[PDB]
């Protein structure tokens, strides 16, 4: 009879295929990334073709079904899902084009390596090679032999790419009545149609910016102390009141300053709170790891893992009979089967990556409850900040002693507090400048407010107003050096680590204030509160299914995003930058540079 | 883009497909 018995009846028709077809494709993926063989990346190759068949297929035939005409809201939530996605309105030709495009970026970024000036035929890669250099290394030109080596070697073989890359993607983006591609990727955050809780995609930009502008201050602290620093552990190479050197910055294009610590550790003869000696005194393995952020999850009243997460993970390295890809990633396969796959290795570190792993796990689980295309977090800054609030709990002294890593006598103090603060910032502040810089340059360029003659010009010329940070060595057209980097070359978003960052501190003051803690917030674990993982569990059973201004809502009682409890965290720390770069210069030319 | 994501990752687009 009505056109709403027929949706149903289509629906009923495409998720039952639908959650068949996603497993044997997300089983296929398991098989490969656990053991990598030709038959692996055939079945999921193969496993792969048929979903997208699939969803392309159901996608054109869910048009017969106008939203307008449809009173169910799931129903409806569901049709549009179909109707959106599955969709690439860009002709087979271009489409073939642009799928080589990316695999050959891709590629490019694995495959490339940089053999020495020097050596005969000793190529480093990125991976360990050059980032083994970027982050250990304390030799100026080493660090700048590997930073432009990687840059004009392999960078330079990127730009013609990408900029192919800019005109088939924004003939994609055009396609669909989206100004730009950058606009569609702004789309994520995009709620139109419920009423109060709407937000549009200029909006996310005015919201990115406003909040950028109160972040500014603590970052201008953060950098002028590092730069006071790396003048001590550089002398000679570093002006006190210019930006800081880009192959100088811990890291390969510097997007976390975390491996700066020990030049810029305000106590030194201070204890550091690692507890990996005890983890391996205490015979800890991957298991133990694991078996621990299980009981974390459960003290504040979530789900223990599947028995099939036990069986079917992979939480540690198969050896030479074997090859795994040992990326930390939590796995939603679909039909009750949740795996995480880790190398774990008895250390500090991966005990905290634990936690954000099996966060996803709880996430993919919570959601599960949603109908099948409603089961993804609500924008993607959700999925990251919940691993991010596990892992800031569990890393503090109150939680490790409780666990027993850390002796009940530890001496936590004012110093042991501001060292902590510090080394969180490098990594979390840090990495808020050179993310929002690298988006606005991406958005530009596709939008068309950067023209090809000024790509790498402006891309400096930001990094010095915005990041604070200045190339070693002049950089010309030639250069692709924002694609030198995963995300870009890979063709992903990277607004997700900024908007995930805010809600993640968001996240934390409420869940904080719902288990009811006394101190600073940097000193909290909610471990124990029922009613935190209340709280948090009524946002992750929503998946998809609410507006992600309704999902933050639930959680933190706001309906955007907000930085007052970011710096709330940190206010600790912006109070002693602001004591200690009293003598020291606040501030940056954006005109010095190391080739002046 | 999406629909359904199976692994928390940002996997390599060689391999992921
Ligand atoms: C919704 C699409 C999806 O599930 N994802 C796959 N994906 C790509 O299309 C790249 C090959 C990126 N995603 C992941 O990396 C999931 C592990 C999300
Ligand atoms: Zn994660």
């Amino acid at each position: 009879s009505t056109i709403e018995e027929q949706a149903k009846t289509f629906l009923d028709k495409f998720n039952h295929e639908a959650e068949d077809l996603f497993y044997q494709s997300s089983l296929a993926s398991w098989n490969y990334n656990t053991n990598i063989t030709e038959e692996n990346v055939q079945n999921m190759n193969n496993a792969g073709d048929k979903w997208s068949a699939f969803l392309k297929e159901q996608s054109t035939l869910a048009q017969m079904y106008p939203l307008q005409e449809i009173q169910n809201l799931t129903v409806k939530l569901q049709l549009q899902a179909l109707q959106q996605n599955g969709s690439s309105v860009l002709s087979e030709d271009k489409s073939k084009r642009l799928n080589t495009i990316l695999n050959t970026m891709s590629t490019i970024y694995s495959t490339g390596k940089v053999c020495n000036p020097d050596n005969p035929q000793e190529c480093l890669l990125l991976e360990p090679g050059l980032n083994e250099i970027m982050a250990n290394s304390l030799d100026y030109n080493e660090r700048l032999w590997a930073w432009e080596s990687w840059r004009s070697e392999v960078g330079k073989q990127l730009r013609p790419l990408y900029e192919e890359y800019v005109v088939l993607k924004n003939e994609m983006a055009r396609a669909n009545h989206y100004e730009d591609y950058g606009d569609y990727w702004r789309g994520d955050y995009e709620v139109n149609g419920v009423d109060g809780y709407d937000y549009s995609r200029g909006q996310l930009i005015e919201d990115v910016e406003h909040t950028f502008e109160e972040i500014k201050p603590l970052y201008e602290h953060l950098h002028a102390y590092v730069r006071a620093k790396l003048m001590n552990a550089y002398p000679s190479y570093i002006s006190p009141i210019g930006c800081l050197p880009a192959h100088l910055l811990g890291d390969m294009w510097g997007r976390f300053w975390t491996n700066l610590y020990s030049l810029t550790v305000p106590f030194g003869q201070k204890p550091n709170i690692d507890v990996t000696d005890a983890m391996v005194d205490q015979a800890w393995d991957a298991q133990r790891i694991f078996k621990e952020a299980e009981k974390f999850f459960v003290s504040v009243g979530l789900p223990n893992m599947t028995q099939g997460f036990w069986e079917n993970s992979m939480l540690t390295d198969p050896g030479n009979v074997q090859k795994a890809v040992c990326h930390p990633t939590a796995w939603d396969l679909g039909k009750g089967d949740f795996r995480i796959l880790m190398c774990t290795k008895v250390t500090m570190d991966d005990f905290l990556t634990a936690h954000h792993e099996m966060g996803h796990i709880q996430y993919d689980m919570a959601y599960a409850a949603q109908p099948f295309l409603l089961r993804n977090g609500a924008n993607e800054g959700f999925h990251e900040a919940v691993g991010e609030i596990m892992s800031l709990s569990a890393a503090t002294p109150k939680h490790l002693k409780s666990i027993g890593l850390l002796s009940p006598d530890f001496q936590e103090d004012n110093e042991t507090e501001i060292n902590f603060l510090l080394k969180q910032a490098l990594t979390i502040v840090g990495t808020l400048p050179f993310t929002y810089m690298l988006e606005k340059w991406r958005w530009m360029v596709f939008k068309g407010e950067i023209p090809k003659d000024q790509w790498m010009k402006k891309w400096w010329e930001m990094k010095r107003e915005i990041v604070g940070v200045v190339e070693p060595v002049p950089h010309d057209e030639t250069y692709c050096d924002p694609a030198s980097l995963f995300h870009v070359s890979n063709d992903y978003s990277f607004i997700r680590y900024y908007t995930r960052t805010l809600y993640q501190f968001q996240f934390q003051e409420a869940l904080c204030q719902a288990a009811k803690h006394e101190g600073p917030l940097h000193k909290c674990d909610i471990s124990n509160s029922t009613e935190a993982g209340q709280k948090l569990f009524n946002m992750l059973r929503l998946g998809k299914s609410e507006p992600w201004t309704l999902a933050l809502e639930n959680v933190v009682g706001a309906k955007n995003m907000n930085v007052r409890p970011l710096l709330n965290y940190f206010e600790p720390l912006f109070t002693w930058l602001k004591d200690q770069n009293k003598n020291s210069f606040v501030g940056w030319s954006t005109d010095w540079s190391p080739y002046a | 883009a999406c629909v359904r994501s199976h692994c928390s990752s940002l996997l390599p687009r060689i391999h992921c497909a």
